[PDB]
DNA sequence: AGACGGCTGGCACGACTTTTGCAATCGCAGCCCT
DNA sequence: AGGGCTGATCGTGCAAAAGTCGTGCCAGCCGTCT
């Protein structure tokens, strides 16, 4: 970096017009999503220092106060794109330190309280297929039928775990019945409203 | 400039030093901070035209 | 949020990330063992609540 | 009495010997290595905020730089000047060290030694000093040249900084030619210069301390209280407690009773950790109560096998888990070997240790002419006198280990 | 205007500490190797 | 049909080589008054 625009370009806005407010699919959602911290220890009054993996951690949230690091190299503003091994985090302006959120995954659902609690419960709506099932389906703990014709169970039909395991016994190895989501929010993911819409 | 965030306190302050007395419309700085938001940026269907 | 200088007492700034993480990696870790449906659903039902 | 038959066990090694040593380390060690192994083990259990401002500290000089105009070269190089400021408000770090981690030709020396004199004295004078000295110059020249006795103090500070440093006026007298004592206005005015404009803020130095246990000396006989809070607590996942024995499957309930053995050792360990600390900390605060009440002048020699004769301490597993034990008592704060002092003579019974050594040195140095501190031999006399013994070969030895002028070197004019 | 003198720290030796590097053969009996 | 052979369990020290302090000891040096 010359660093003859550096700053020049830290300071630019766009114009915003015509803004649009709408869902996404998670590709964005890790795309915002950088860190990795371990730890719900707030601040540690033993050294006076930043949690390590932790709340307000390094490696993490953007930038240092300083461009020095927590650990303490690469300790220059004149470092931009160097990054110290001993604590991996950009050493620059503490501005993106505000415009770091982060992505929290644990590999798997729960309930949206989303729906059925606005004044307009779009349950029905935004469980499509489940139609106010999505709630019951976040305990995984229905398995409910997935698909399969071949036994007497339909592909978007509630197979309660109870339910479920009867299937299993008695269709053997032909009723499919899948949970998390358990009641009927998975087959809502396997399902297309252009029928539905057509039915109503 | 009438409140509370002094980032471009120090803009407004050039800019009145020099006489400019020019300013930057950018963002609500705190709506750009809700855009930090946006479920964490989950809603950015922000068409910015 | 300190007021006393002692103590921060961040002002509703708690981070589940914590849990995030904690329970991103035992998931990966027991994945690998075929962990069991009970405690793969009770890790499920907080990991998204 | 004599030999025949009769007569009768072993520890182990490998296993419970790792979960031994895992306790010979530091607390915050053994914390972020419990934490580190809970990630394993699944059956165990108002935006921002800132300181003072214009008045910002480091940062008030990093915005008095923004609030200056400038390139973004000239920019950059302040901010790499300012936040490579220490505590003590000089450039922590200089301009090679900038130069080197940019990698950036653009950016050169004479750049930015330029853009660093731009932010020589902002907010406040004499910030990033690099080395304060030419930060005591420009101070010296941002003072107006009215004061008196000016042109003696810049000579002064301009190459006699080291016969300043030996305190030896008659040198300094000599050297830069200077009226006898019509130099000392000038150099009371440069005792006065300000170092540490940038610590006066940069000084912000937080304190820290992780004491691992507490003396209160709850009305005397110093009461030692271990530091529970920072005592970390082992839960087993009671949860998995349940659902191992119901499970069918041999495997998981293997796993998990292999897990539950390896947790109940590591809980165990640090169990015992904690109390052979506890109780060693008795002992040590009972032989360490004249240390604590009285101070390091009279901390009595303090051995770790006179410690375990005397509290029936661990005869090795102390030695091993000694290391890394704080301590906030009215003394202060003080490490477990801190607590230890070494082996001295003393006549007539009595016995003589070495941090009360060096807190007498500290003392004699301190009772000794200003112009003239006490000789290593005078030392000597002192700690004789003290009935330490110390003799002057000792007594030089420590006055290094106290790191202080002796007579002839510490001398000084009147 | 060179020696005194204590500094003052380099150098020394032992004397107290100290850190790591260290787990088994059980126990039968069935299974594998011969 | 007979031998091998297997480890499921078997957990608060020490010891050992090393290091490191205490105290001494020693060698040059500078302030100075000769």
């Amino acid at each position: 970096k010359d660093l003859l625009k550096f700053l020049k370009a830290q300071t630019k806005t766009e114009e915003f017009d015509a803004i649009k407010i709408a869902l996404a699919s998670p590709d964005m959602i890790r795309s915002w999503s950088f860190g990795e911290v371990k730890k719900p220890e707030t601040i540690n009054y033993r050294t006076f220092k930043p949690e390590r993996d932790g709340l307000f951690c390094a490696r993490i949230f953007g930038p240092v106060k300083d461009y020095e690091c927590l650990c303490g190299k690469y300790k220059r503003l004149k470092h931009r794109g160097v990054i110290c091994e001993k604590c991996g985090v950009e050493v620059t302006q503490t501005k993106v330190r505000r415009e770091r959120m982060g992505h929290i995954e644990l590999a798997s659902p729960t309930a949206h309280i989303w729906f059925l609690k606005s004044l307009p419960s779009r349950i029905g709506l935004l469980l499509d297929m489940p139609l106010r099932d999505i709630e019951r389906v976040l305990y995984f703990e229905s398995y409910v039928v997935i698909e399969g014709g071949m036994t007497n169970l339909e592909r978007q039909q509630i197979l309660t775990e109870e339910q479920y395991l009867d299937a299993l016994e008695e269709f053997g190895d032909e009723f499919d019945a899948k949970m998390g989501a358990e009641a009927i929010q998975a087959l809502l993911k396997s399902m297309d409203l252009e029928q539905e819409c057509e039915q109503l | 400039v009438k409140s509370d965030d002094v980032n471009g306190r120090t803009k407004m302050y050039k800019n009145i030093v020099d006489g400019n007395h020019q300013m930057e419309p950018g963002m609500p700085e705190s709506f750009n901070v809700l855009l930090k938001e946006i479920r964490s940026l989950g809603i950015n269907i922000e068409l910015e035209d | 949020v300190p007021l006393d200088g002692g103590r921060f007492a961040t002002s509703d700034l708690n981070d589940l990330y914590r849990r995030v993480i904690n329970r991103n990696n035992r998931l990966k870790r027991l994945l690998d063992l075929a962990a069991p449906d009970i405690i793969v659903r009770n890790e499920k039902r907080m990991l998204q609540e | 009495m004599k030999q025949g038959l009769q007569l009768r066990s072993l520890a182990m090694t490998p296993q419970l010997q790792q979960a031994i040593r895992l306790l010979q380390l530091s607390t915050l060690e053994l914390q972020q290595e419990l934490q580190q192994a809970l990630e394993s083990n699944p059956l165990l259990e108002l935006p921002v905020y800132q300181g003072e401002t214009t008045q910002t500290l480091q940062d008030y000089l990093m915005w008095q730089v923004e609030l200056t105009p400038f390139t973004d070269t000239d920019r950059a190089i302040a901010t790499s000047i300012v936040d490579a400021v220490d505590d003590t408000g000089y450039l922590t770090i200089q301009i090679e060290d900038i130069v080197d981690s940019i990698g950036d030709d653009e950016i050169g020396l004479e750049e930015v030694e330029a853009v660093l004199k731009r932010i020589q004295r902002f907010d406040p004078v004499g910030v990033a000093a690099k080395d304060l000295r030419d930060c005591l110059l420009i101070q010296l020249s941002q003072f107006a040249k009215e004061t008196p006795w000016l042109e003696e103090a810049r000579l002064i500070i301009s190459d006699h900084l080291d016969l300043l440093a030996n305190h030896d006026f008659r040198t300094l007298m000599r050297v830069t030619r200077l009226k006898e004592e019509v130099l000392k206005e000038a150099v009371n005015l440069i005792q006065s210069l300000d170092p540490r404009p940038g610590q006066s803020i940069q000084t912000s130095e937080p304190e820290y301390v992780i004491p691992d246990v507490l003396v209160r000396k709850v009305s005397g006989r110093w009461t030692v209280e271990l530091n529970a809070d920072s005592i970390p607590r082992l839960k087993i996942n009671q949860q998995y407690a349940a659902m191992g024995n119901s499970a069918r499957n041999d495997a998981d309930g293997q796993f998990i009773r292999s897990n539950l053995q390896e947790a109940r050792w590591l809980i165990k360990s640090l169990e015992s950790r904690n109390d052979t600390l506890l109780r060693v900390s008795r002992c040590i605060v009972e032989q360490q109560q004249a240390f604590f009440e009285q101070g390091e002048e009279y901390m009595k020699p303090m051995v770790l096998a006179d410690i375990a004769q005397a509290v029936e301490m661990h005869e090795s597993t102390i030695s091993r888990v000694t290391t890394q034990k704080y301590l906030h008592s009215p003394r202060g704060i003080f490490e477990l070997k801190y607590f230890f002092s070494s082996h001295v003579n003393t006549e007539g019974g009595g016995e003589a240790s070495s941090t009360a050594i060096r807190a007498l040195v500290k003392k004699l140095i301190a009772a000794e002419n200003p112009a003239k501190p006490l000789s290593d031999s005078k030392l000597t006399s002192m700690l004789s006198e003290q009935g330490i013994m110390v003799a002057r070969r000792t007594v030089a030895k420590y006055r290094e280990s106290l790191s202080i002028p002796p007579s002839n070197q510490r001398k000084q004019l009147v």
